[PDB]
């Protein structure tokens, strides 16, 4: 949307990742699989949880309003007071509107922001130790092992201890063979 | 051997400042700013140059009409705001009623 | 100190006409949009008297004939017209500023 | 004062207060609130 | 947050930069030490302050309780003088303190948006003639003295002049050293 | 702005790209020219325009003042229709002037957004086909054509097929010339 990777240069989503709202797809000789990112996937919820329950309570004190009647030469302060009341509800129902209107945008981008925030988490580790692909992404220039996936995925990924295998297959790689 | 670095970095500080956010409340910020005065000094005091009309157990009423206890407002200087009690023990010394006086009050307030 | 400077010292005026006494402030005797300049009235032998408060309004109890004007700096209490019970020495102070000061004071005849 | 209040008078720059509704001068604006702070500076580490 | 570099990419600020909001880090041969970016912290400086003059600006009008007095027969309109001011007190409360609540969140995102504003303004100036090393730091493939250092601050980093050793380093560098 | 592309790293507009936002300016032996990207520059308008139906829509229902009078004895009244009346004037004017001050902010933003993620659309298709010069240009290692330009500028840029010819020139730029 905003941040361009939710449907942009992510595009489409993983119907297969069922447990958490972000995370990796993994490919080697071993297998392959979806595996969740627990923290950013906790953060969100965090925050959309936080931003609802504000909602709530920020719209806790607002207008309530009191029957109060009137008789037939009471008509003008009996106007008043309609008119008084529904002036409130209106009020309160922009505030209520305009206010879910602007948090889903704010919402929907905060998620596309989490994902671009992920994948930038992702690339400044590997760096040159892996090619982007443009489509959301990494093929290691190394062999990365179930092990090694995981030390991706927490941020433990070393990457002096590989840099030189990857340098070693840029190079058959750069001369076309 | 390692070569020369430039990082791109922002202050922090011992502030121990708080902000609340929609997402996140007590957020911790290097900078802030009340925005709420919450302090008063307990005394009620001249305006602008005006001293106000402190009538003291005396009503409105019982200023106007002039109930005899009330005799220390029989001729008051101009005033900036009247102050008066929740109940004035001094009022209607003969029991009664004092017509529209809601609305003469309210006449008072632009006096 | 604020000093004040009345002028002239001493005045007189035929019955029945306008006595013109004027006040001049070292500095301005004036915020909050009011005056803080007060006229004082001493009949002989006897305690200075309240005449105007804030340069301008009378005093409860006071005639007319006193006209209290001005405003900043300067400011003019104007009796006119001169009666018989008017000789006094008068007397302008500023409220506006601590230590409260007082004009020399202006002998009427 | 420039600005009075039933409990007390109020000698404030700040746009907001919350001592009492009924005010009279040139005051700052009445809310409910407890607490209204304002962010200026940047999210702070330790 | 938004940006992912304050308390992202970049993990924690500096305690040592006292004289801004953003700025460098920097070590070399002859010493280290810490600068700012004064320009950009100057228009983070003027936006917050026009931010807080504009909140305070609009809610300058705003509902003013006065006081009315009513006796024991008016007790319908008195029920509506009081519904009627509080009303409006819970409207106001409500507007301000959402305000604020928004408002921070701009606020500190905004700061969030500077700090990577002023890194990429950085690593589209040094390019391929530095190493980005993924903390928020820029490791050089030349030498870069205390006058380089200065010209990459104020946006005066001549690529072309360095280009030549960086291409150098990179060459030894795929050697192995 | 916020993104950092519009009066950012690409510094100021094109006077003379009138059909369109945002798009491309494309540089070969055949010559040069601008050209709008519909896409982008349709979705921003149909983004902007739903705003600002957005915007009237929930102004439309709104308290609308009445004239009532009354007589020498109902000034009680007579002042809390005033305040009344005026309070809401107050509420709405305040509604009114913060969604416009807060929705230009969004405008603005989501311009520089658009931008950015155009930008990024070409990058992540080029890759090291073409070299990032750093001012919102990509300058490419290969002969692009009016043909190929067109590829890129509608999402068809086939990266293989120029691979080859990239590798082989950035061994000549390596050589030095
Ligand atoms: C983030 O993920 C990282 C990647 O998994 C973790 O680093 C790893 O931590 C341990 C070090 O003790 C280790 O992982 C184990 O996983 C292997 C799975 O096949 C396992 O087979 C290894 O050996 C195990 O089994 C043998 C006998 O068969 C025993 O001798 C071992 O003691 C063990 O029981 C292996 O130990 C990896 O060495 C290490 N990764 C790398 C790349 O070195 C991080 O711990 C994790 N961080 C957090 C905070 O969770
Ligand atoms: C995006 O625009 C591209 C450029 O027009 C377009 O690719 C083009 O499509 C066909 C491929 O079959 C070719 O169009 C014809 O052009 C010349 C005219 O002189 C003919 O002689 C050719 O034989 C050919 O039939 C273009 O060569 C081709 N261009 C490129 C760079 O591939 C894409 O189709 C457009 N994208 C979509 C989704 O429609
Ligand atoms: C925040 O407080 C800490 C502790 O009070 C400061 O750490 C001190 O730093 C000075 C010099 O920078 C040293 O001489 C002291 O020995 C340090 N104190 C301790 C307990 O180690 C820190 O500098 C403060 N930060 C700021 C920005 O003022
Ligand atoms: C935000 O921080 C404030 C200040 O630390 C918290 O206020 C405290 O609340 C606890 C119970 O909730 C009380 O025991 C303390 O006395 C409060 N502190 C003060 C100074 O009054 C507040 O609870 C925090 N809010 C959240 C959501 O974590
Ligand atoms: C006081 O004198 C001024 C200036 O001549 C005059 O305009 C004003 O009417 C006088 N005030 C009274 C109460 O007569
Ligand atoms: C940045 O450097 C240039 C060239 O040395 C100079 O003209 C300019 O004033 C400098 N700007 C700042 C803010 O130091």
């Amino acid at each position: 949307g905003l941040f361009g990777a939710i449907a942009g240069f992510i595009e489409g989503g993983w119907q297969g990742m069922v447990d958490g709202w972000y995370g990796y797809h993994h490919s080697n000789e071993q297998g392959s699989g979806y595996a969740a990112d627990k923290e950013s996937t906790q953060k969100a919820i965090d925050g959309v949880t936080n931003k609802v329950n504000s909602i709530i309570d920020k719209m806790n004190t607002q207008f309530e309003a009191v029957g109060r009647e009137f008789n037939n030469l009471e008509r003008r302060i009996e106007n008043l007071n309609k008119k008084m009341e529904d002036g409130f509800l209106d009020v309160w129902t922009y505030n209520a509107e305009l206010l879910v209107l602007m948090e889903n945008e704010r919402t929907l981008d905060f998620h596309d922001s989490n994902v671009k925030n992920l994948y930038d988490k992702v690339r400044l580790q590997l760096r040159d130790n892996a090619k982007e692909l443009g489509n959301g992404c990494f093929e290691f220039y190394h062999k990365c092992d179930n092990e090694c996936m995981e030390s991706v995925r927490n941020g433990t990924y070393d990457y002096p201890q590989y840099s030189e295998e990857a340098r070693l297959k840029r190079e058959e790689i750069s001369s076309g063979r | 051997d390692p070569g020369d670095q430039i990082c791109i970095g922002y202050h922090a500080n011992n502030s121990t400042e708080q902000v609340d956010t929609i997402m996140e409340k007590n957020v911790t910020v290097t900078h802030a700013q009340d925005i709420l005065e919450k302090k008063h000094n307990g005394k009620l005091c001249d305006l602008d140059g005006v001293k106000p009309l402190i009538l003291r157990d005396c009503s409105v009423a019982g200023w106007l009409l002039g109930n005899p206890m009330c005799d220390e407002f029989i001729n008051v200087p101009e005033w900036s705001y009247i102050v008066e009690k929740a109940n004035p023990v001094n009022d209607l010394c003969y029991p009664g009623d004092f017509n529209d006086y809601e609305e003469l009050k309210h006449l008072l307030s632009r006096i | 100190d604020i000093v004040l400077t009345q002028s002239p010292g001493s005045l007189t005026v035929s019955l029945g006409q306008r006595a013109t006494i004027s006040c001049r402030a070292s500095e301005s005797v004036d915020n909050f949009g009011k005056s803080f300049m007060h006229w004082y009235q001493q009949k002989p032998g006897q305690s200075p008297k309240l005449l105007i408060y804030r340069a301008s309004n009378r005093e409860f109890g006071i005639p007319a004939r006193f006209n209290g004007s001005g405003s900043g700096t300067d400011f003019a209490l104007t009796i006119n017209p001169v009666e018989a019970d008017d000789v006094a020495t008068y007397f302008c102070q500023q409220s506006n500023e601590d230590p409260r000061t007082f004009g020399g004071g202006t002998k009427l005849e | 004062t420039k600005c009075q209040t039933p409990m007390g008078a109020i000698n404030s720059s700040m746009p907001f207060h919350n001592i009492h509704p009924l005010t009279i001068g040139e005051c700052p604006k009445y809310v409910k609130s407890n607490r209204l702070v304002l962010a200026t500076g940047l999210r702070n580490s330790p």
